């Protein structure tokens, strides 16, 4: 469920090798999605 | 038992409900019946709110526990930052926070953002309390991992905001504040805070503009100690000046970074995981809003939700706790509304689309986790935290403050029914009736607010404590229009420049109530600590006559007042020097102009202090006086043995004590009493300190159970003070007039007094309802009486709640100073609920109040 997507080199947080890992969790309340910066 | 029919100046009111599906609707589920989310998402969010309230020491929802991002990514940038300016370190701790946190995107939600890595988390702060840290750490809901929370906090120990503090006073005065008896623990002890954040400067300028001013300032500064020829005298003054500005600048450019990685989230979701087509299209236009706001100015209603949250979660939560939501809402949101709604420049929008955005709004403060500490979450049953929004009032110029953004929140509260945000209104003759009415709609719905503050009160208010600026830049007499509660009860200034930054200003609660009790036994608490709590200010031999009473209280007041201030000053002493706060520093204007972090900048003054269960003390004094030095039925042994036997003999002179004059009943003798009490002690010992801002002190009446037996006929813990300046209950039996006119005696030295009021369920929901209300509120005005809440709610609903809770989810009434889900609170909260009296109305009270049908 750990999908990742490189952070644009336009953008302001970028670094060399940056990317964000995005997950999406399901629980009795609903659904949502989690964005953990990686490199 | 309440009145159904009136006969009123010949003519005969028939309290009958306005809608006729109320009569069909069974009168012990009426609440269950009310919500009308304005639509389907607004719906679907409700029903799967991530709730974070609590109740009995644990929360109602089952996933709620505490984060350890924030924690682990503070402490890293700490020990990373070392050796370099405090203000600077500090804004490295919230760009790291902030550049490392994991950031949530949910369904249906439009106003998006979270202040931790899991939307069922709060984050924790060792850098202020270490003992509320470690009650987390003993706890069901400690961050994990276990170990390295615990490394954290004992990393943060010695640098936090307690540790500070703690060795400027004497460890039995802080043991005498900790046992929370006759004194609040200080809030350098519990982390507890409160703040209004200047978020006018937020969406009318952008984060951008900020961070341009305050290189422009750096540069000046640096290109004036670079000028020949130095002045050692004066030069040295841009060294703290650059430290502030550059930390200005880390923090800013880091939360536009933040902002701006949440809607890169949108972005991803809306174009790899979302599959609705409807849902795809609106994320990617959440992900504009947050690439643009707040780094730029806003320029629509939905910019500005976005840009108002995203500020809140820095200032109340991220870049530091702080409790509350103060803000000018109508008015903040206002030009934002126009540009959306009424004259459709950007991002258009219907009216409906207003009051959707604004349940949205209520539903994200609902799932905000907060990490304030235990015990400070038991003290408020069914509640997450105070949230305190403030509408109405009146503009610079005097003038009705109301607009259609008024009307929007109002409704919006009206439909999605949830018990945060409570709503304050301050009232003016000038308000129109049309948002009148969206208030009286709220208010006849149960929900106990828009909670009522008098609006000449507070705007003089702001003058006087403006007369003390150190600088001379107190709020100016237009200003002084511009003011909002801060928590609860407390008027303070909202805007671009001068607002309460700190609870270390104004805040924090003394108990008049327990004072009596250990000056009736030498300065020692037997009732609850067991322990000296007070000066050894004599025995029961040596207080002769009713003014040893009255003067060993004060002795006892006066030690106690003292400690809550001094306590709060040196808190914002080491605050501002450990504790800085760039990014609300660079949004203030003052801050931004002079080059001073938030809390040593203090240009409005607002210094206040909270006396509690004032009443149950002023009642006291009454029945001691007239039972004792003016009967002499009994003397101060057998009044002081009877107390320490709680009355279980002596059940005559109990009733005897009980049965003595109380406050609102319009009683000539027990009113002189204690308005004298309110303004001679209360606050005029209290108005004789000073605080950080040079101004005075003055009281702040608001809301028992650890207050022992006292002579105004209360049992050991008997916990039934209404709150504030309101009447005990029972105490009052002559009817909703008498206790108005009670209150109104106390004019002199009070910076607030809450008051609680029940009025009837069949008056309230009737077509009459409206007219006999804003009569009310028009009489209470002119009565310059400061505040009121209302708590419409019949005992039978209440019953029915208790036997079928599962049934009865959406009935919320109104406790101290905040609503809630009356399923969530414990039996013994909800009987003090049912015990106070219900206000009806007769045709002499209709007469008082100048009534017309
Ligand atoms: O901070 C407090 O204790 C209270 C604040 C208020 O009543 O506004």
């Amino acid at each position: 469920c750990a999908n990742f997507f490189p952070v644009p080199k336009d953008a302001d947080d970028y670094e060399a090798g940056k990317a964000d890992c995005v997950r999406e969790k399901e629980d009795e309340k609903g659904k949502y999605w989690l964005s953990k910066p990686i490199f | 038992v309440s009145a159904k029919v009136l006969e009123y100046k010949g003519k005969k009111l028939n309290f009958t409900p306005e809608d006729p599906a109320e009569e069909t609707i069974p009168a012990d589920e009426l609440h269950e019946h009310l919500q009308k989310p304005s639509t389907a998402r607004t719906k679907r969010l409700k029903e799967r709110c991530r709730w974070k309230h609590a109740s009995a020491g644990e929360f109602i929802e089952k996933s709620v526990t505490a984060g350890i991002e924030r924690m682990r990514y503070l402490t890293e940038a700490h020990k990373a930052s070392e050796g370099k300016p405090e203000a600077i370190r500090r804004a490295l701790g919230l760009a790291n926070v902030l550049n490392k946190s994991t950031l949530v995107l949910q369904e249906d939600e439009f106003i998006v953002g979270y202040h931790a890595e899991d939307p069922n988390m709060f984050p924790l702060y060792p850098e202020l309390s270490h003992m509320a840290v470690q009650d987390y750490l003993r706890s069901d809901y400690s961050p994990q991992p276990a170990d390295e929370a615990a490394a954290i906090n004992e990393y943060w120990k010695p640098h936090s905001l307690q540790s500070k503090c703690q060795p400027y006073f004497d460890p039995a005065d802080l043991g005498r504040m900790y046992q929370v008896s006759s004194m609040e623990a200080p809030s350098f002890a519990s982390g507890y805070n409160s703040i209004v954040p200047p978020y006018e400067t937020v969406l009318e300028d952008g984060l951008l503009a900020r961070i341009k001013l305050a290189e422009k300032h750096i540069a000046e500064a640096q290109a004036d100690m670079s000028t020949f020829p130095w002045n050692g005298t004066k030069g040295l003054d841009n060294i703290a000046k650059i430290d502030n500005w550059k930390a200005m600048v880390i923090a800013c450019k880091a939360v536009i970074s933040w902002a701006r990685r949440q809607g890169r989230l949108c972005k991803i979701v809306a174009e790899n995981f979302e599959t609705d087509p409807k849902r795809q299209a609106e994320l990617l236009e959440i992900a504009d809003i947050c690439q643009r706001i707040p780094a730029e100015p806003c320029k629509g209603l939905k910019d500005a939700m976005q840009a108002k949250f995203f500020t809140f979660l820095i200032c109340h939560a991220i870049e530091r706790y702080a409790s509350g939501y103060a803000q000018k809402e109508d008015t903040l949101l206002w030009p934002y509304y126009k540009a959306s709604v009424v004259d459709k420049k950007f991002q258009p929008m219907s009216h409906m689309d207003a009051v959707e955005l604004v349940e949205m709004e209520r539903l994200k403060i609902s799932e905000h986790g907060a990490g304030k500490s235990r015990a400070y979450r038991e003290i408020f049953p069914g509640s997450n935290d105070l949230f305190i929004l403030t509408v109405g009032g009146t503009n610079a110029k005097g003038e009705d403050a109301c607009n259609d953004m008024t009307d929007a929140i109002l409704e919006a509260a009206k439909r999605i029914r949830t018990a945060e945000p409570s709503i304050v209104f301050r009232y003016s003759k000038k308000n129109r009736e049309k948002t009148l009415r969206w208030v009286f709609e709220c208010i006849r719905d149960g929900l106990g607010y828009p909670s009522i503050k008098h609006d000449e009160i507070g705007t003089e208010q702001m003058k006087e404590y403006a007369k003390f600026s150190l600088n001379g830049n107190g709020a100016t007499d237009e200003e002084a229009h511009n003011w909002v509660n801060v928590l609860c009860m407390s008027p303070g200034i909202h805007g671009r420049r001068k607002t309460q930054k700190t609870r270390s200003e104004g805040g924090g609660s003394i108990f008049p109530a327990k004072l009596l009790e250990i000056s009736l036994n030498d300065g020692y608490d037997w009732s609850y600590a067991d322990m000296q709590l007070g000066p050894k200010t004599g025995d029961l031999s040596s207080l002769k006559s009713f003014e040893d009473v009255w003067e060993a209280f004060r002795k006892q007041y006066q030690y106690a007042i003292n400690l809550c201030i001094s306590t709060k000053d040196v808190s914002r002493y080491f605050e501002q020097r450990f504790l800085q706060m760039p990014f609300v520093s660079a949004i203030d204007d003052g801050c931004m102009e002079l080059g001073m972090d938030a809390c040593a900048l203090s240009e409005q003054p607002n210094g206040w202090h909270n006396p509690i269960t004032t009443i149950v003390a002023a009642n006291s004094l009454v029945a001691i006086k007239k039972l004792v030095f003016e009967e002499k039925k009994y003397t101060l042994e057998q009044l002081s043995q009877a107390l320490k036997a709680n009355w279980e003999g002596f059940e005559e002179m109990r009733v005897d004590f009980k049965r003595a004059p109380k406050w609102g009943n319009d009683d000539d003798y027990a009113d002189g009493i204690i308005t004298r009490f309110y303004e001679e002690i209360i606050g005029g010992e209290m108005r004789k300190i000073t605080n950080y801002s040079g101004g005075p002190v003055m009281p702040t009446g608001q809301a028992g159970s650890r207050t022992g037996p006292t002579p105004d006929g209360r049992f050991g813990g008997e916990a039934a003070d209404d709150g504030g300046i309101s009447p005990y209950m029972g105490t009052d039996k002559k009817g909703p007039t008498a206790v108005l006119r009670s209150v109104s005696k106390v004019q002199k030295n009070q910076k607030g007094n809450l008051l609680n009021q029940r009025l009837s369920v069949p008056i309230m929901r009737s077509k009459h309802g409206f007219e006999i209300w804003n009569s009310y509120i028009k009489t209470w005005h002119d009565l310059n009486i400061d505040h009121v809440q209302f708590n419409v709610v019949s005992t039978d609903e209440m019953r029915a709640a208790q036997r079928e809770p599962e049934k009865h989810h959406d009935l919320i009434v109104r406790v101290s100073g905040y609503s809630a889900r009356f399923v969530d609170i414990p039996t013994y909260g909800q009987n003090t609920i049912i015990a106070r009296q219900e206000q009806d109305f007769s045709a002499s009270d209709l007469e008082f109040l100048n009534v017309e049908i």
